[PDB]
């Protein structure tokens, strides 16, 4: 990965392995895991922004 | 020649606006001044936010 | 018939300016690139050369026979280093393509 | 001048009552400030700056 | 310890140097790995179609 | 408070920069310039104050 | 001319838009609080030929 992130930072995030092209599980329901973040943390974003 | 097609369009990001406001111009246009400098917002009857909100 | 490296460098300048000018205009278009890189190496300027290929993948990362010449010519030219440095990063950025593969394993 | 030239007074030159195109020309002035303001801006910022080609 | 004070601007002075210098395009980030799939293999028959 | 200044101060800045074609006043030729876009409204304020033909 | 004169009154009178409270500016406050202005007090003529001078 070092020889992909050349200008870039620590914290990017790029994808550089197959590991990244494998289809993930079907996440059965309404699950915690895939949750849009909070509604007082989407107004301080908002307000921050 | 002469006569000829594009086959590559120009690229925003370099100038009037564009890194560094073309290094902060004191050119502006007159279409540049201030004019409708108040948003309006819906109303309780047009069709505000709380008004959608409840609705079936 | 041209003596001293004045003319030369006469002759250099003269068909430096006229690729720079055809990358001028044309900008991507990738064979103007591939054939300025192609007289630098010629003449053994190599770093000249990989500036501007360093330049075309700038352009365009994405095109592989670029890539290829590029590492043909930093192996022909004994660079082994260079070349296995350039495999490495086309490998890195372009995975899907076997030729890279291929060539750096051979 | 109708009014001025009423009775013995004849149709000579004779008459400053330049109030009436003083207001006239201050109003103008009044409004010709920022438009001239504005123009004369663009025209140093053009020659100080310089010209952005296809800038905007 | 220093004391900043900025230096007060005149207000009837124009701006002072040359912005309209124009400059080529430098290098784009650096290149991200492309993630394609393995390739679909392609026939002479539809390559000529 | 800023106070006044005597009035033979700006009479002599003014006729000392005579036409600006001194070397000696070769950094203000820039301020008078930028001073141009400042014109309408130096004009606007001196016709707005003309002596009223009873005032000598 | 009475009839165009009437005509001007009554175009202004219509188009009263109310003076719109805004906050006040003041200019010359503002370039005196500088130290690049002075202030005294001088004729109106000496202005005059000052501003016909500097506007050349
Ligand atoms: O030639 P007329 O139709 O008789 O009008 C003239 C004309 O005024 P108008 O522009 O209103 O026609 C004169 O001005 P100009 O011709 O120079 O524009 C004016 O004298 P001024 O030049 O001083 O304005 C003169 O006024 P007077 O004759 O009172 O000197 C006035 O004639 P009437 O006064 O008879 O209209």
């Amino acid at each position: 990965d070092a020889i992909a992130r050349q200008g870039q930072s620590k914290d990017k995030v790029i994808y550089s392995k197959y590991t990244d092209l494998v289809p993930k599980e079907v996440m059965n329901a309404d699950d915690p895991d895939l949750q849009r973040p909070d509604e007082e943390a989407i107004k301080e974003i908002t307000e921050k922004t | 020649t002469a006569a000829r097609p594009t086959f590559e369009p120009a690229r925003g990001g370099r100038g009037k606006g564009e890194g560094d406001l073309s290094q902060l111009s004191k050119q502006y246009s007159s279409r540049d001044l201030p004019s409708h400098t108040k948003i309006k917002y819906r109303q309780t009857t047009q069709d505000a936010p709380e008004e959608v909100r409840n609705r079936d | 018939k041209i003596t001293d490296e004045e003319e030369l460098n006469d002759y250099k300048l003269r068909k430096r300016k006229t690729f720079e000018d055809n990358i001028r205009k044309n900008r991507t278009v990738i064979s103007n690139w591939i054939k300025y890189a192609q007289w630098e190496e010629s003449l053994k300027e190599i770093q000249r050369a990989r500036s501007i290929y360093e330049r075309a993948l700038d352009v365009d990362y994405r095109n592989i026979t670029l890539w290829l010449k590029y590492a043909e010519m930093e192996m022909k030219n004994r660079q082994v280093n260079h070349a296995r440095n350039i495999w490495d990063r086309a490998i890195t950025t372009l995975p899907r393509v076997n030729q890279f593969w291929y060539k750096y394993t051979y | 001048y109708y009014r001025f030239n009423t009775g013995p007074v004849g149709k000579g030159p004779g008459c400053g009552f330049w109030a009436a195109g003083w207001r006239v020309w201050l109003f103008f002035m009044r409004g010709i400030t920022p438009l001239l303001e504005r123009w004369l801006g663009n025209l140093l910022a053009r020659q100080f700056e310089g010209r952005h080609s296809k800038g905007v | 310890v220093i004391r900043m004070v900025e230096m007060q601007k005149d207000p009837m002075e124009p701006p002072r140097f040359k912005i309209n210098k124009k400059i080529p395009r430098g290098p784009p980030s650096p290149p991200a790995p492309v993630m394609h799939s393995p390739s679909r293999k392609m026939t002479v028959k539809e390559q000529q179609e | 408070q800023k106070e006044d200044m005597p009035p033979e101060h700006v009479r002599k800045i003014i006729r000392d920069h005579g036409d600006m074609t001194n070397r000696k006043f070769r950094h203000d030729k820039r301020v008078y310039l930028g001073a141009l876009k400042y014109m309408p409204h130096a004009v606007l304020k001196l016709l707005e104050n003309m002596p009223m033909p009873w005032e000598q | 001319s009475y009839q165009k004169l009437l005509k001007y009154y009554v175009l202004n009178a219509l188009k009263h838009r109310p003076p719109k409270a805004q906050k006040k500016r003041y200019l010359f406050r503002s370039f005196k609080a500088t130290k690049f202005f002075q202030s005294t007090k001088l004729d109106w003529v000496e202005v005059g030929l000052q501003v016909c001078r500097q506007g050349y």
